[PDB]
DNA sequence: TGCTGGCCCTCGCTGTCAAAATTGCGGCTGGGTGCGCCCCCACCCCCTTTTATAGCCCCCCTTC
RNA sequence: ACACCCAGCCGC
DNA sequence: GAAGGGGGGCTATAAAAGGGGGTGGGGGCGAATTTTGACAGCGAGGGCCAGCA
């Protein structure tokens, strides 16, 4: 609860994606990811 | 209790030829086959002459009373189904005449005046005998006459039979004899045909009643009419 | 155009079961007048827009609360897009 | 005849699926006259309402 | 020579044809006049550079036209005949398309009007009964259909049960004709009480099972 | 005796596809309802006939 | 006096 | 030929007789997305073998 509590605060979808769906992307292991990226 | 099995979503249902292989066997008896097709027959016969729901239910009761007393197998279930007709529309006070039954049914009037016959006889109940003021509202507003020719045609009607001018004639016939004085009085008229299309007797009848009523005029008319 | 194709199918099969056996129908009582009074009423009232998988909603109890409420339900339109779908694009 | 007591004892397993899982794909949904599948026992425990 | 064999004497003559659009107004008109002899002028006048073409109605047919020719060159368009006598020909080739126009710029809309008026004649809309109807399901005492049935069955007669010989002759004559029967073919064609028949042919016909359509009867003794 | 390339017989990465599941919490209200059909058997009604009774109605005849 | 189905609406 | 008129048939009441036909009853004929998972193809591989040297 105190990790989805500051979830329903942040908005909803040059960076990386972020927010909710960066949340359901980190919990699902998303074989797939939207904007998978590196930082050489 | 039963359930039906309806059409297949997915394809996998279906063989080589199709068909779906699974469908309702809809086996239900006979005998509520025949109670669900009478029920059908009474709705779709009343809904012509547009009958309110609570005679077409009476209706259903007497059929259903009178198929599970098993008396009447020998006569066909559309009898039957005309005769409670007539039957809940006599027990409601808003009788309706033979002829009217009979242009929204398949059946002869010989046939449902024997089967309202056999009804009477074996169900054991009794009816009000008619009278002519039941019939007069349906004539006069299938007529489109007013309220004035309306009263003036009822008062008539029930004075002729309370003097006793027509020993034994039909209820029906000094009916649309009233309805004949009370249109050949005022601005509107209606010719013979009109009436014996609105009452179903003929106009021989009519004529029978108009010259047997005509004497003593005004005395079956109201106080009032504005002649 | 749906219910008047019923009434046309049924008015058909009466008319070939009174003539197959070889006689004149009357056309009065082969026209079943429940049909297209009872099918109109029964989508009305229930709002399922079909002979009961159909358009569901379509019709609905008028709103008087306020006379706004019934001029804004009275023009009102509706979208077809399922509701609990999680989309974004077509709402905006 | 074989054929009949195969597509009775077909029925009567469509039946038997029909009231222990529903939702599955291919079978059509049992339902009662005039629609409403009826609710199965998957339809009683599994979901939100179960 | 023959019958399907098309004429083409047209074409070896190079014989250049217009086809030309016109109005309706025109056709109509020339439709009534209904082949007097003229319906009206061609004229023609070309200039050092240019070409003029109208047609001028006459003066009869009515109691200007101009024409606007197109190009041609995207299409072959030749014209051929078929005749009564089943002899086909060709007539030639069109070299000219042109399209007739009115010279009435603003009153030729009140004519337009005037044929959506007899173009919405046939169109027909629901009306307003003032009146609910009265002549509906009029009280008869029994139905022209079921009267007429009534009737009929009057004259027509029950079937009467015939001797044994006779039906056995009518049966075995009409099994001459053809070897299979249905049970309702053959009480219609021996006019005989369906009981009876069966019982008279139940000693000498049999049932045969067809998975077909059904169950039926042999009229053969073995 | 050691060496060689043919196919046999086994494994398996992979593309696409099929199967199957889930898709916020609580709540107040009003309203509607509750396949497709033919054939073969028993059982009953009407087919006749007679006659009284009378109103009703079809059909033909007659009038002008 | 219910039970499904549908719709609308409230707070976040 | 439209309209009014007359004569006659239809309706129900009982009852008997036999048989044909109508009727009802039973039975047979045919608008969105994920992960787990398998089907089916293509392809390479170790093995098995007749022939070479």
């Amino acid at each position: 609860q105190s990790l989805g509590e500051p979830a329903t605060q942040m908005t909803l979808n040059k960076n990386v994606t972020l927010g909710v769906p960066r949340l359901k992307e980190l919990i699902n292991i998303s074989k797939k990811p939207k904007t998978p990226s590196l930082t050489v | 209790l039963s359930t039906m099995i309806g059409k297949g979503t997915g394809a996998a249902s279906f063989d080589e030829f199709g068909n779906s292989k699974y469908q309702n066997r809809r086996t239900m008896s006979s005998s509520d086959r025949a109670m669900m097709n009478a029920f059908k027959e009474i709705t779709t016969m009343a809904d012509r002459i547009n009958l309110p729901r609570n005679i077409v239910d009476r209706t259903n009761n007497l059929f259903k009373q009178v198929y599970e007393q098993k008396s009447l197998k020998g006569r066909a279930n559309d009898a039957i189904a005309s005769a409670c007709l007539y039957i809940a529309c006599r027990q409601e006070g808003v009788p309706r005449t033979f002829k009217e039954i009979c242009a929204v049914s398949r059946i002869s009037k010989k046939e449902i005046g024997r089967c309202f016959k056999l009804i009477l006889k074996a169900l054991e109940t009794s009816v009000d005998l008619i009278t002519t003021g039941d019939f007069m509202s349906r004539f006069c507003s299938n007529l489109c006459l007013p309220k004035q020719v309306q009263m003036a045609a009822t008062h008539i009607a029930r004075k002729a039979v309370e003097l006793d001018l027509v020993p034994g004639r039909s209820p029906i016939s000094v009916a649309a004899a009233a309805i004949y004085m009370a249109s050949q009085a005022s601005a509107e008229k209606r010719t013979q045909k009109e009436i014996g299309d609105i009452a179903g007797v003929a106009d021989v009848t009519i004529r029978q009643s108009y010259r047997l009523i005509y004497p003593r005029a005004p005395d079956l008319f109201p106080t009032d009419f504005k002649f | 155009r749906g219910m008047f194709k019923n009434l046309l199918k049924e008015v058909r099969i009466y008319a070939q079961k009174f003539i197959d056996r070889g006689k004149d129908f009357n056309l009065e009582l082969a026209i079943k007048t429940r049909i297209i009074s009872d099918g109109l009423k029964y989508s009305l009232a229930t709002g399922n827009w079909g002979d009961q998988q159909a358009r569901a909603g379509v019709s609905q109890v008028l709103n008087r609360l306020t006379f706004a409420s019934t001029l804004s339900h009275l023009r009102r339109l509706n979208s077809p897009i399922g509701r609990d779908g999680k989309l974004a694009k077509p709402r905006q | 005849a074989a054929h009949v007591i195969a597509e009775d004892v077909k029925l009567l397993q469509f039946h038997v699926a029909t009231m222990v899982d529903n939702e599955l794909p291919g079978l059509p949904r049992a339902m009662q006259k005039s629609g409403r599948p009826l609710k199965s026992l998957k339809q009683r425990l599994k979901g939100k309402e179960g | 020579a023959e019958r399907g064999e098309l004429d083409l004497t047209g074409a070896k003559q190079n014989t250049g044809v217009w086809l030309v659009k016109v109005p309706k107004y025109l056709s109509q008109q020339w439709a009534k006049a209904s082949g007097r002899g003229e319906v009206g002028k061609l004229r023609i006048a070309k200039t050092q550079g240019r070409t003029e073409v109208s047609f001028t109605l006459n003066e009869d047919l009515a109691n200007e036209h101009p024409f606007v020719l197109q190009s041609v060159g995207g299409q072959t368009l030749t014209v051929f005949t078929e005749s009564s006598s089943d002899k086909l020909s060709l007539e030639g080739i069109v070299v000219q398309r042109a399209e007739c126009r009115p010279a009435a710029s603003e009153n030729y809309m009140r004519l337009k009007r005037l044929q959506i008026e007899e173009s919405s004649k046939p169109v027909r809309l629901s009306q307003q009964l003032d009146k609910v109807v009265t002549t509906n399901y009029k009280p008869v005492a029994n139905h022209q259909y079921n009267i007429e049935y009534e009737r009929k069955k009057k004259e027509d007669g029950k079937r009467a049960r015939a001797d044994k010989q006779h039906v056995l002759d009518m049966l075995f004559s009409a099994f001459e004709k053809h070897q299979y029967y249905n049970l309702k073919d053959l009480v219609d064609i021996t006019k005989q009480p369906v009981v009876y028949l069966k019982e008279i042919l139940k000693e000498i016909g049999v049932q045969n099972v067809k998975g077909i359509h059904k169950n039926t009867w042999e009229l053969k003794p073995e």
